[PDB]
RNA sequence: UGUGGUGGCGAUAGCGAGAAGGAUACACCUGUUCCCAUGCCGAACACAGAAGUUAAGCUUCUUAGCGCCGAUUGUAGUGAAGGGUUUCCCUUUGUGAGAGUAGGACGUCGCCACGC
RNA sequence: GGCGGUCGCCUCCUAAAAGGUAACGGAGGCGCCCAAAGGUUCCCUCAGAAUGGUUGGAAAUCAUUCGAAGAGUGUAAAGGC
RNA sequence: GAUGGAGGUAGAGCACUGUUUGGACUAGUUCAGAUAAACUCCGAAUGCCAUUCAUUUAU
């Protein structure tokens, strides 16, 4: 779609050349995208989980998984199996045009502009974003929002060393520092 | 003035067959808690573990690869 | 809340099995499909009222 | 008093030592040993009226090494009770020594204090004894 | 990331079929491999241990066609082989892979041409 | 011979470090029309393929750092037969460890297919 | 002797490397539960730790890398897996 | 007497669970040294079960 190009037309070359690859099979990519959601509320509130699935879905055509206790803890009122979050995977073109809508229309949305830490990076070359609420989006409305609530996403690769997927991730968009 | 004193009745577990003896089919080898030893060739398994021949044949107590034990049964 | 029962024939009626169940899981009567010796045939038995 | 935190059964049975150390038979941290040539049981109070005797007579100190832990309980029954019920309640702490094990270990000092403080810390303990130094390996200082 | 290597998780799994089928001189071991671009076939017995027959998919001479039509050919090819060989009475081994898609079509074919599963 | 497959033998067969290789084969890789699939996702499993590459798996070769297999002689114990106080200790005769070591070891045996 | 406790059944130690073995010896459980927590066919692999991530804190839920078992096994403990 | 076997005791060991002493360290793992009846990576002497076996013997 809109970066298969840009891979093969300007990146590949570029991270070829600049590590001096052997083998263009050696040239890093982006494997996944991983939406979450930690809600936490179906404690008190059961239509609470409705809510964080309902934002999550207009975002992408797709519907979101739940993710449920896998243990149970007293600090939080909690059994096992208690449904708490949803989480959605995003492969092939859901990503290209994920990362497209991120780049260049939403995240600017947000003042204040910080970009994205470089503390974050797992030290082994995936990189997580960060989100506080969801009005940073275009399929998101004005009204139908009741809480300040975001989402956390991260973005794996197929990278050795971190600097590898710092220029395989800033040559593609997302405004660092 | 003690609250112990209680104990079950012993269960006689063990071999009841010795290597090579000549047995016939459907007699005990061996009886256990869980598999301790194997069954193997001409041999079954009951429902609480007992090891018992199949067929007529001399009994061999062998090893099972690098940390477990084997009975076979066979006929002449 | 578990109470023994038994099971009765719907062609020839007659009360071939004796079994278990819990009544406030299971309110309603049990149903299963066993051979009936009396004529020698897999049958639909049911729980006596 | 020494004392085991947590145990994990109450009573137990005593016997039976049939001497010969298990263990700790050479001097390890310190110059100078004290190696017990009975087999006996040493309790808390023996161990710390020894540490205390053999500790005093050393101004400036040094240092002493404690290697023997009681481990195993006592119990008893009262006066004026017959015999008959379980075991009695348990009253001490105690450890089983066997002829070979050295018992405590003294650095930082000359002879004549670590030999006066180890002649003093045995007339606290009811074994015969001896003094040992650290004698001939591929390193000893 | 590391994506694991499909052989070794049909290996796990070929083991565990293994500790019911075997293969003896009078029911020998109808055996599968699946690659790539290819499907293979032996015939085994496991005492003496040992091959009785065999066919390949795209080795000798099969093609005319390259769907699962290659599949088919091979099991055809190998029920007369064993035929030739005295064989009626295998046992048919999985691999791991499922009872599915283009073994299946080289097991039907097996049935089809004088092997008794 | 080389490679693919499928088997026996207690890892002496393993782990880690290092090198090399694409002849066929093995792989990664490319796609979702059709058989089938995701408690979301063609990731997997299923199928259609053959642009690209030896980077990763795979194969071969070097390495005794980690595991594994370890003798010999000395002890500890203990069958029989005897002696002191009998808590415990000792002497004859037979058996003999666990530790700790000298050494071994970077597999060995077999069937099928194709290529040289 | 009385008062106190105990009286059937299961698991461990005592128990002397087959089986068996006392004491008002040392420790614990049972008098049920499950219509699936039974049968069978396919498929799967755990507990933790470290790193990052908004609410969210040590610890709910995501991603990666180490991890032979340090988990689980309706219910006591042993033997098994 | 010879040959095969089942089994965890006397040792002694710290891989697993309890109990425990020194030292280095750091997050803000390590080096040594002990110990056990209900601990075990290990493991005897003897006893026990067998055998178309052998030599004496009489059950
Ligand atoms: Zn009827």
């Amino acid at each position: 779609n809109r970066l298969k190009e840009k891979y093969i037309k300007e990146v590949t070359p570029s991270l070829v050349e600049k590590f001096n690859y052997s083998s263009v099979m050696q040239t890093p990519k982006v494997d996944k995208i991983v939406i979450n959601m930690g809600v936490g509320d179906a404690v008190s509130n059961a239509k609470n989980l409705d809510k964080a699935v309902e934002e999550l879905a207009l975002i992408t055509g797709q519907k979101p998984l739940i993710t449920k206790a896998k243990k149970s803890i007293a600090g939080f009122r909690l059994r096992e199996g208690m449904p708490i979050g949803a989480k959605v995977t995003l492969r092939g073109e859901r990503m290209y045009e994920f990362l497209d809508k991120l780049v260049t229309v939403s995240l600017p949305r947000v003042r204040d502009f910080h970009g994205v830490s470089k503390k974050a990076f797992d030290g082994r070359g995936n990189y997580t974003l960060g989100i506080k609420e969801q009005l940073i989006f275009p399929e998101v409305d004005y009204d139908l929002v009741d809480k300040v609530r975001g989402m956390d996403i991260v973005i794996v690769t197929t990278a050795n060393t971190d600097e590898e997927s710092r220029e395989l991730l800033a040559q593609l968009g997302m405004p660092f520092q | 003035s003690t609250s112990n004193g209680r104990d079950s009745e012993s269960k006689r577990l063990g071999a009841k067959s010795a290597d090579g003896q000549t047995v016939t089919g459907g007699s005990i080898l061996y009886r256990q808690r869980g598999t301790k030893i194997y069954p193997g060739v001409n041999v079954g398994i009951g429902g609480d573990d007992t090891l018992f021949a199949k067929v007529d044949g001399v009994v061999r107590f062998e090893r099972k690869g690098r940390d477990k034990k084997q009975v076979s049964v066979y006929p002449v | 809340m578990r109470v023994n029962i038994t099971l009765e024939c719907t062609s020839c009626k007659e009360r071939n099995y004796l079994t278990n169940k819990n009544k406030r899981n299971n309110p309603d009567r049990l149903e299963k499909q066993k051979y009936c010796p009396r004529e020698r045939k897999v049958t639909l038995h049911r729980e006596t009222k | 008093m020494l004392v085991p935190k947590r145990v994990k059964h109450r009573r137990e049975f005593r016997g039976k030592m049939r001497g010969e150390a298990k263990g700790g038979k050479e001097v390890a941290f310190g110059e100078w040993g004290l190696q017990a040539t009975e087999s006996h049981w040493i309790t808390n109070r023996q161990i710390e009226a020894a540490r205390i005797a053999m500790t005093r007579y050393m101004k400036r100190g040094g240092k002493v090494w404690i290697k023997i832990f009681p481990h195993k309980s006592y119990t008893s029954k009262a006066i004026g009770v017959r015999m008959g019920k379980g075991k009695g309640a348990p009253e001490g702490w105690v450890s089983p020594v066997k002829r070979g094990k050295i018992m405590f270990e003294i650095a930082g000092v000359p002879e004549e204090v670590a030999r006066e403080a180890l002649r003093l810390a045995s007339h606290k303990l009811p074994v015969k004894t001896k003094i040992v130094k650290r004698e001939e390996m591929g390193g000893e200082s | 990331i590391t994506k694991p290597d499909k052989n070794k998780t049909r290996q796990k799994r070929h083991r565990r079929v293994r500790n019911k089928i075997s293969g003896t001189a009078e029911c020998p071991r109808l055996n599968i491999f699946r690659s790539n671009k290819n499907i293979y076939a032996q015939v085994i017995d496991d005492v003496a241990g040992v091959t009785l027959a065999s066919a390949s998919a795209l080795d000798k001479e099969i093609s005319g066609g390259t769907k699962t039509e290659t599949a088919a050919a091979v099991g055809k090819l190998v029920a007369e082989r064993a035929a030739e060989k005295g064989i009626k009475k295998v046992v048919f081994d999985r691999g791991g892979y499922l009872y599915h898609g283009r073994v299946q079509a080289l097991a039907e074919a097996a049935r089809e041409n004088g092997l008794e599963f």
